[PDB]
């Protein structure tokens, strides 16, 4: 086509989708770790994971408005996926890293993976 | 605004 | 903060949400523009549309499932603007540039505003 | 991934 782009356009709907967030605005579902609760939207958690794509195209599952997690999921290191989801920025740290390695590979996040296998490596 |  | 930064994934985010339109997947209201309807995502049109914000932020009109836009918006400068919400691409042609400002206008979508006035300066 |  002829069509003309606008460079920060999807940066500041992220943006706009994290302000949301963060005032629970049209949030429709509460992702469970544990003792803990996280509000989301479930476009976002697709748009993002491999997993929660899988199971809010789900016949079924699409229509729950909890979902739990595996017991062996690390709350903090799922906080910080879905902060990076939502921001494109990864708070990765030597003392988080194997949590959300081990969490981004639950929720199928390949390029977080991809970077905390590299990171684990340099430090072999 | 740019060409892509 | 030390956090890193993925480049891709605003844009890797924003292509997913397109993919669930495409698809009519969690899609949760359809935009009326006269003889036409517009299925989308409350949340996308609210972080690219003052208007959108305005009218989803409002206790009742949150919970419709039905907008109906002014009669005098035009539904193809609806539909391109709809593109640019979901792609970041504007398909602004000499045929349709008055009726995209129009819209973009009306829904307060200041930088395809500012990119209209450019482009019609420039042809004076 | 780059340092934002
Ligand atoms: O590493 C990742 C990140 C990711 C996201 C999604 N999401 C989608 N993919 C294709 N079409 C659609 Cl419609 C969505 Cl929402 C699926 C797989 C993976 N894997
Ligand atoms: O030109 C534009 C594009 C736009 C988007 C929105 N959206 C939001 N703004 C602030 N916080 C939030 Cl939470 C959202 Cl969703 C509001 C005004 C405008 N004007
Ligand atoms: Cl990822
Ligand atoms: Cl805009």
């Amino acid at each position: 086509d002829s069509c003309i782009q606008f460079t920060r356009h999807a940066s500041d709907v992220l943006l706009n989708l994290n302000r949301l967030r963060s005032r629970d605005i049209l949030t429709d579902v509460v992702i469970v770790v544990s003792r803990e609760q996280f509000r989301a939207h479930k476009t976002v958690l697709m748009a993002c994971s491999g997993l929660f794509y899988s199971i809010f195209t789900d016949q079924l599952k699409c229509n729950l408005s909890v979902i739990n997690l595996d017991p062996e999921i690390n709350p903090e290191g799922f906080c910080i996926l879905l902060d990076f989801m939502y921001t494109s920025r990864l708070n990765l740290r030597e003392g988080n890293i194997m949590a959300v390695m081990a969490t981004a590979m639950y929720l199928q996040m390949e390029h977080v993976v991809d970077t905390c296998r590299k990171f684990i490596k340099a430090s072999e | 605004w740019v060409i892509p």
